[PDB]
């Protein structure tokens, strides 16, 4: 996180640029970062699964 | 027989094998890489053998486990110092083993070179193992991709990982079956090396010229038996420079940090003697390219039998496709380097070309500059 | 513009496989075809040929090689076998093409 | 921006193929480990023990783990319980657990210093200079709230205050403890501490080479010797015409 | 004259060449190790334990 | 008591690399904080400085230490 | 007879019949500022929020 | 494949002395040196060449790298 | 275990409930205890 060339991630494994949307924008990896379930219960919190 | 060195059926192989044998009276050093590559294998089962008698494979347990190995056990360090490095003296030799073969068209002894590489292919699938075994920052993330790695192959892939290692993430079982294939593998890579020679003795060892040689052969044992203690001594000196001197010269540093399943270190550089194909994985960006890629990456080598054209064996009377050779030796140094660099426009495209170069040079450049140099004999 | 003549010269002195001091077909690689081709061979230039062989391994064994003299020179090397290979090779592809 | 500066390299005393430890050195290291490292970073990997005919006495390193409690085994009632730190325990752990050192240095890990020294490229170099190296970060550069600017260390900033400064301990042996000098002895202490076969390892390596110096001539002998028979021989062509 | 002499006695009963390479390499062991400790300990003055041993036992 | 370092790295700081670097440096400091709105960063300037200076801290500090 | 002893020297290895469910997890959002992101332990690999 | 099965050779005389008659030594910097050289010499522009193309290579390579990180003093003159 | 050979799934799950468990390091790092879940294992009586 916080590093690459499209602002949201990056892996130095094989040079997969994602965004900050967990979107893979460029180098070699398939498909976009996995959006697990979640929600929010109030306006501080947040539930994942 | 009132000889006995073959009147005997365990010790004719033997006297059959090591003495009697008959070999080219004419052969470079680059034949003794072979006899080395038995020594690492030994070294390596040896040295392993014993240092499996302190590992503990598991998670909790795995890395420190080797630390004591070290610290705690007398010489234990050495022993350590010796394996991980007899890895390389070993990836070195069948390196330049493969060299060899290839400029001298041993490549032509099929088997005995088909054999080779699975023997290729399983010392690095060996070596893959084992350095996942001290657990470190490289040894998990290398289990997790190179294991990954076989996400590409649809339908039965994602499953094969899935059970490639342990349950479904790279975790304490993995490890456990990984250090077993480990224990187990390098004893295949012995009998499968049998199986390498038994093809080779089938056809006499080639020859630097490669024309025949029954017109002189010598006895293995008087001469080569030495020349082997030789070359024994010659490339054993560096291999124990290293781990005498500078250990970890060749060992990345990053795997001295325990694994973390959470965090792969930012600059994850392969082992050396992987980069290469390492190289051409990243630069064909797709997971399936990039895998395919290296698929072919090394087993390409199967093809180089079917991808000769010279009127000639060997190729010391071809300085044509010659320097297309040292082209390839060094377009293999390159990718390396490459390899060893993260990816930026400097390098990058550097790459997916020497990652280009490589391929063509064999499948295209080598069987043409062939056919081309024997028209330029007439041929 | 530029004579395959003039090139094949280079091609072999450039091959150099005449300092050791035999000739062209005392390399081709011995194949199905060459092995008939030579064991057609008179038993002059066989026994020639071995010779040269085992010299230019003897040669090559000991790392030196022949005093520029005794090189052999491309326009006088001496194709020996090109002409049995060759019939060699169309009777096989007589036969080949025959057993279809 | 992945623009970082490389450490530079200090003429150590055992740098040489050929050059123990400074085991003086390592004494004071040592005692800079424990008396200001100790309280941030573990070392799992060592223990009193080994410094016994390495830096320190039988008698002293006892007394010297008798300087800590330790938690031991279960009562007859089944009860963990201190008691004083024998000679076979290992370098205490300063924090239960990581979460909860991390809790103690402002949300970091202080990283475990056994094998610290070459779990970093640069080692020593790089542990020194980044110990003695900390500054104000340039400008338009801004280290937050808790972080410490220094050059040497990816990020430039790092979640250690500058442990070392002149005169934080007292080398009993009558060393001028300035910074430059303790943080040597640190690191000088911080590799054997990774690994202590060193010296044994190198005079080995002496040794070794002293063999292959040896013995591959006299194999090279051998072996020219017996090729000789052939590198000697000559041929000869003699048909009967 | 030596070589002679040692060819003779040492070297030619295949009997007698190994039984000198016992003793030898006794002997060859021996004389290798406190060189080479020698050699190694000097190049490294007042460093080793066995060097510093003595300030809990002087020098 | 005083530290070697620092008395070393008062020559070294004098050495011509260092100077006509302090200098490229010193600049783009007061360069960046003279404004109110920029991207740049005198980090890089700052190194070559360190690099340079260091190097001679280590090429003569180990002198003085025990 | 085989196609069994296959089947089952095969699973004798795929997952082990040890499975978790942590499926679920509190997160204090506030411990996320505006431009930057945390990391948390969470199902056998990392969690990005 | 053994002995006595190899080749039909005819007429090749080998005269070849015993290691303790003659000298292993051999004649070095008669025979010996020279043919190194004739060696390194000969296949130098052979084998050299591509190594040194790769050198350039990476040397451009890295270089070019180690500036695109340097700053363009004109990246803002405002 | 139980599941699917003497209990149900959600028979076994609140059976697990029935007993507190202590549960790996705190964000401060300390032993806490925490509804058993149904992959622990039966309860050990005494702390050794
Ligand atoms: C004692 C002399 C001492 C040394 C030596 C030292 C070194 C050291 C290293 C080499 C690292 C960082 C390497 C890296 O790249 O991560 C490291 C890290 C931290 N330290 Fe430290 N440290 C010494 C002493 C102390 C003391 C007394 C404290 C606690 C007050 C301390 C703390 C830490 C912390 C925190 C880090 C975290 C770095 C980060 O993640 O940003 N150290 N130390
Ligand atoms: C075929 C040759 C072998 C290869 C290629 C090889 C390679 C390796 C490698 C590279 C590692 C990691 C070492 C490191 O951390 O740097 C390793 C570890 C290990 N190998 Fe091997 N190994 C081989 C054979 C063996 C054998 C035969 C055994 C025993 C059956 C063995 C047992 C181990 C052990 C104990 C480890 C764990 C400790 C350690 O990491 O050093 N190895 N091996
Ligand atoms: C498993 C380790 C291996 C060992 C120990 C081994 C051993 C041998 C040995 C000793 C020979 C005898 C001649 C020589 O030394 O070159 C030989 C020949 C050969 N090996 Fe291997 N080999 C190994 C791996 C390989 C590999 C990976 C290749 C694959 C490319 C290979 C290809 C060949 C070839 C082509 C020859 C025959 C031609 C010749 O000897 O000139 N070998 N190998
Ligand atoms: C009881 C001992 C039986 C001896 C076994 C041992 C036997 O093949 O020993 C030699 C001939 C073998 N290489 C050669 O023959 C050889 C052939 C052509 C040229 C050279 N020299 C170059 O100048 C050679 O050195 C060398 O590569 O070792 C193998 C491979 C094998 O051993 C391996 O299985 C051991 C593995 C399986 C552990
Ligand atoms: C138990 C064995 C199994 C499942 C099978 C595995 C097969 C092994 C094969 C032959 C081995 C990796 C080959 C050398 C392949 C072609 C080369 C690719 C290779 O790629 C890597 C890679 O892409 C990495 O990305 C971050 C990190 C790595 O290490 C940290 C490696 C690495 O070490 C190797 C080496
Ligand atoms: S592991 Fe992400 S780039 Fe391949």
């Amino acid at each position: 996180a916080n590093a690459g060339d499209f602002g949201g991630y990056y892996c130095p494994c094989h040079g997969s640029h994602y965004d900050a949307s967990g979107r893979i924008r460029k180098g070699p990896a398939p498909l976009n970062l996995e959006v697990p379930s979640y929600e929010f219960t109030s306006d501080d919190m947040v539930i994942v699964g | 027989a009132p000889n006995i060195r073959k009147s005997h059926p365990l010790l004719k192989m033997i006297n059959n094998s090591l003495i009697d044998l008959p070999a080219p009276s004419n052969i470079s050093a680059w034949w003794n890489f072979g006899s080395l590559l038995a020594v690492c294998l030994m070294t390596q089962i040896l040295t392993g053998l014993l240092l499996a008698m302190h590992y503990t494979a598991d998670t909790s347990l795995a890395f420190s486990s080797v630390a004591h190995t070290c610290r705690n056990v007398q010489y234990g360090w050495l022993i350590r110092n010796l394996h991980a490095n007899g890895a390389s003296f070993f990836f070195i030799c069948i390196f330049l083993h493969i060299g060899r073969g290839l400029y001298y068209g041993s490549y032509l002894y099929k088997e005995t070179w088909n054999t080779g590489v699975i023997l290729l292919l399983t010392l690095m699938a060996t070596a893959f193992v084992g350095y996942v075994l001290p657990w470190g920052q490289m040894s998990f993330w290398g289990a997790t991709v190179i294991t990954n790695l076989f996400s590409a192959i649809p339908y039965i892939g994602h499953t094969l990982v899935e059970w490639a290692w342990g349950g479904f993430s790279v975790d304490n079982p993995t490890l456990t079956r990984f250090f077993a294939l480990h224990f187990l593998l390098p004893f295949a890579i012995a009998g499968i090396t049998i199986i390498h020679l038994t093809f080779l003795h089938e056809s006499g060892s080639n020859n630097p010229l490669g024309i025949s040689s029954d017109s002189d052969k010598i006895p293995f044992h008087p001469y080569y038996s030495f020349k082997d203690i030789l070359g024994l001594t010659l490339m054993l000196t560096p291999f124990l420079t290293l781990a005498l001197f500078s250990p970890n010269l060749l060992g990345d540093p990053e795997n001295f940090t325990p694994a973390n399943p959470l965090v792969t270190p930012p600059h994850i550089k392969p082992e050396w003697y992987f980069l290469f194909a390492y190289a051409i994985l990243r630069s064909i960006p797709n997971k399936l390219g990039g895998v395919l890629a290296l698929a072919a990456s090394v087993l390409i080598l199967f093809l180089i039998p079917f991808l000769h054209k010279s009127k000639q064996r060997t190729m010391t009377f071809r300085p044509l496709s010659q320097t297309l050779f040292w082209l390839l030796v060094a377009n293999l140094l390159i990718l390396t380097w490459i390899g060893s660099q993260p990816v930026e426009h400097p390098f990058i495209i550097i790459g997916q070309m020497a990652s280009l170069s490589y391929f063509t040079i064999l499948l295209i450049l080598f069987p043409t500059i062939g056919t081309l140099e024997n028209k330029m004999l007439n041929y | 513009s530029r004579w395959l003549e003039g090139i094949r010269k280079w091609y072999y002195n450039a091959a150099g496989f005449n300092k050791y001091g035999l000739m062209r077909d005392d390399t081709i690689y011995e194949n199905d075809d060459v092995k008939e081709a030579i064991r057609r061979l008179p038993e002059n230039l066989y026994d020639d040929r071995m010779f040269r062989i085992k010299r230019a391994l003897d040669l090559n064994m000991r790392q030196q090689i022949l005093p520029k003299e005794q090189w052999t020179k491309y326009e006088e090397d001496v194709p020996y076998l090109e002409p049995y290979l060759k019939e060699v090779i169309r009777e096989r592809k007589e036969r080949e093409e025959w057993d279809k | 921006s992945d623009l970082e500066l490389h450490p530079p390299s200090y003429p150590w005393s055992h740098r040489g193929p050929l050059s123990s430890l400074d085991h003086t050195s390592i004494r004071r290291g040592f005692q800079v480990y424990k008396q200001v490292c100790s309280s941030c970073h573990s070392m799992d990997y060592v223990a009193y023990r080994h410094l016994v005919g390495v830096c320190y006495t039988e008698d002293e390193a006892k007394a010297l783990a008798e300087e800590v409690e330790v938690q031991d085994g279960p009562n007859e009632d089944g009860e963990m319980f201190m008691r004083p730190g024998k000679l076979s325990d290992y370098f205490p752990k300063p924090y239960p657990n990581p979460e909860a050192a991390r809790a103690a240095n402002n949300g970091a890990l202080p990283p475990d210093l056994s094998y610290i020294v070459r779990a970093r490229h640069g080692g020593e170099d790089y542990v020194f200079s980044l110990l003695t190296g900390y500054c104000e970060p340039p400008t338009g550069v801004s280290v937050r709230e808790g972080l410490y600017f220094n050059p040497y260390f990816p990020g430039q900033a790092i979640g250690m205050a500058p442990p070392i400064y002149n005169d934080v301990l007292e080398f009993d042996d009558g060393t001028p403890a300035t910074m430059s000098q303790v943080a040597k002895d640190v690191c000088t202490f911080l590799r054997w501490a990774a690994e202590p076969e060193h010296d044994h390892r190198k005079r080995m390596g002496l040794k070794m080479l002293l063999m292959m110096g040896l013995l591959v001539p006299l194999v090279y002998y051998m072996k020219r010797h017996k090729w000789s028979v052939l590198k000697s021989r000559k041929l000869a062509y003699r048909p009967p015409k | 004259t030596l070589t002679a002499r040692l060819y003779s006695l040492l070297f030619r009963r295949t009997s007698t060449f190994a039984l000198t390479i016992v003793v030898g390499a006794l002997l060859f062991e021996r004389a290798f190790d406190q060189g080479a400790d020698a050699i190694y300990e000097h190049i490294n003055e007042g460093k080793l334990w066995k060097h510093i041993k003595h300030k809990y036992e002087n020098k | 008591l005083v530290d070697p370092l620092t008395t070393v790295r008062e020559q070294c700081e004098q050495l011509e690399k260092c100077v006509k670097a302090r200098e490229r440096l010193e600049l783009c400091d007061e360069r960046v904080s003279s404004r109110s709105q920029t991207e740049e960063d005198c980090t890089e300037e700052l190194f070559d400085f360190l690099h340079a200076r260091d190097h001679c801290v280590a090429h003569k500090l180990f002198n003085s230490l025990k | 007879a085989a196609k069994n002893v296959v089947t089952q020297f095969v699973s004798s290895m795929s997952a082990s019949a040890d499975v978790l469910a942590m499926s679920k997890i509190e997160i204090k959002l506030s411990d996320i500022p505006e431009g930057k992101n945390m990391a948390f332990k969470w199902r056998g690999k990392p969690l990005f929020v | 494949r053994q002995f006595g099965h190899l080749t039909r050779v005819r007429h090749l005389i080998t005269y070849s002395l015993s290691p303790f008659e003659q000298r292993p030594f051999p004649h070095y910097f008669s025979k010996g040196v020279p043919n190194v050289w004739r060696r390194l010499r000969a296949c130098i522009l052979r084998v050299a060449p591509p190594f040194l193309a790769f050198y350039l290579l990476y040397t451009w390579g890295t270089q070019e790298f180690e500036k695109s990180k340097r700053k363009n003093p004109a990246a803002y003159v405002n």
